[PDB]
RNA sequence: GUGGGAGAGGGUGGUGGAAUUCCCGGAGUAGCGGUGAAAUGCGCAGAUACCGGGAGGAACGCCGAUGGCGAAGGCAGCCACCUGGUCCACCCGUGACGCUGAGGCGCGAAAGCGUGGGGAGCAAACCGGAUUAGAUACCCGGGUAGUCCACGCCCUAAACGAUGCGCGCUAGGUCUCUGGGUCUCCUGGGGGCCGAAGCUAACGCGUUAAGCGCGCCGCCUGGGGAGUACGGCCGCAAGG
């Protein structure tokens, strides 16, 4: 169903641009240390086209994973 | 005998035969077994049960270096990797957590002619 | 000249004569490139996602400059020349993106 | 990159009277600029057959102007070219 | 002209993590790998599975779309610089300066050619393995050119929307990317599906026209023989 909550409904205000501010991304990011999908995300066309290339960043600055691992299976 | 309680348990499945090695806090292998090991030998490996004897006796193993806690470490999709599990939940060790780490590239290497 | 900021990050296990020690450094590059700082904001210690250098911490530096065009790319060069900063990058300062709002 | 700054300079440097954007002069003062820029560009970076193209096209169109001019007042071309610095 | 915007449009330099192979160390045994089955191969000089370390080339998950950009070929990790196209608003400036476009010049996927560099993965040919009545194959294990880089040449293609460019005109509905607005609705550009009139041999097309029309270029004129022969032009050759 995917109608469990999307991550902008349980949100506030907050830059697209920063980042820096990993307290939010990782609410962006799945169990593992993929890009949640619009579906989930709850944003828009050009949000998540951007939200795409901020976490980009914080990868790179070594701030939000890459991949994690699996916690049951 | 050589006394090393709780440890890792590595499950690398495949399609063509499913293995297990037990190995030590650190990460160095203490027993490891195999589907090939057991007894079987070609189109046999990839079979849950094969893969059931595989994980079964690769704890007696363990048992015998009193190990008692163990995490799961799961490679791979292969053919009753779940039997493999459902196994050490069973063999009589005390199961920590299961670990889904299976390594996907990013894209590297140009897979050969079988995707 | 246009706006960045430049992302620097280096060793956390760095002692108090050690880390102002390469502040030094980054600031007299600097003003060797024509970069007038606007502001800085030191965050510190975070826990890495992932462990960089074999290090799972980092200390993490921020610097808003006002530097020339033809020049950034070099800024960076002479900055990933410490065997000790280990990160660099440096963003054309854009205006923020506001969201959920 | 071109900038306002620059711009504006060579408008005022072409334009026939005070408060003029837009005028052959003007118009093809400004390619000129562009022109000049890209060229510049283009003898470094000989792989960039992507940006070589708008040249000619701006080219193109510079040229296509300065017929114009000499259609229209030959006295306004004969003069302009040597403000440009055009022909070879 | 001024003020906004969006983008895998191109070029250069850089840099990030996954995985792969190899090398070293650690630990550890008897198999591993592969298939419909199997074998060829790799392992007691100790493989496999596991941890740590190092080298190197290629490529760039997720985001990613029935999405975007570009004239096409084509383009996706991140960053910075250099650079082309474009859209919207204001209606400011020039004053018809416009459209097309033989030849020409430039671009032009893949493979392929020269010199040099590089070589992880993959893999023509080639070497073996199995399959079969046979197998110069489809399957398995290797593997050279090549595939990546530079400079140069080659220039073809289901290079396809199989639909030349440009302008006007002719119901809508809906989904979507993108810009302005007085923004539960209006308004511009783009991508899709359905569909009026109309067209169409039919399928279909249908304001992204294959509709009603004007300009200009390109091309076709039974099949095979042939994209051959001859001739010329091009190219290092393959060839075009």
């Amino acid at each position: 169903p995917s109608r469990k909550a999307k991550v902008k409904a349980t949100l506030g205000e907050f830059d697209l641009r920063d980042y820096r501010n990993v307290e939010v991304l990782k609410r962006f990011l799945s169990e593992t240390g993929k890009i949640l999908p619009r579906r989930r995300t709850g944003l828009s066309g050009k949000e998540q086209r951007i939200l795409a290339k901020t976490i980009k960043r914080a990868r790179i600055l070594g701030l939000l994973p890459f991949t994690e691992k699996l916690v049951r299976k | 005998k050589r006394q090393v309680a709780s440890g890792r348990a590595y499950i690398h499945a495949s399609y063509n035969n499913t293995i297990v090695t037990i190995t030590d806090p650190d990460g160095n292998p203490i027993t490891w077994s195999s589907g090939g090991v057991i007894g079987y030998k070609g189109s046999r490996k990839g079979t849950p049960y094969a893969a059931q004897l595989a994980a079964l006796d690769a704890a007696k193993k363990a048992m015998a270096y009193g190990m008692q806690s163990v995490d799961v470490i799961v490679r791979g999709t292969g053919a009753g990797r779940e039997q493999a599990i459902r196994a050490l939940q069973a063999s009589g060790l005390q199961v920590k957590s299961i670990v889904d780490d299976t390594p996907v590239p990013h894209n590297g290497c140009r897979p050969k002619k079988k995707f | 000249m246009r706006r960045y900021e430049v992302n620097i990050v280096l060793n956390p296990n760095l002692d108090q004569s050690q880390l102002a020690l390469e502040k030094e450094i980054i600031q007299r590059a600097l003003e060797n490139y024509g970069a007038r700082v606007e502001k800085v904001e030191e965050l510190g210690l975070r826990r890495l996602a992932y462990p960089i250098a074999k290090d799972p911490q980092g200390y993490f530096l921020w610097y808003q400059v006002e530097m020339p065009e033809d020049r950034v790319n070099d800024l960076a060069r002479e900055l990933r020349i410490r065997d000790n900063v280990r990160r660099v990058m440096v963003v054309k300062s854009q205006e923020p993106f506001l969201a959920n709002a | 990159p071109i900038t306002k700054e620059e711009k504006q300079k060579v408008i005022q440097e072409f334009a026939r009277f005070p408060g003029d954007t837009g005028s052959t002069e003007v118009q093809v003062a400004l390619l000129t600029l562009r022109i000049n820029r890209l060229s510049e560009h283009l003898k470094v970076h000989k792989k960039d057959h992507h940006s070589h193209r708008g040249l000619l096209m701006m080219v193109g169109q510079r040229r296509r102007l300065l017929r114009y001019l000499q259609r229209e007042d030959p006295e306004r071309y004969r003069a302009l070219i040597e403000k440009l610095g055009i022909r070879g």
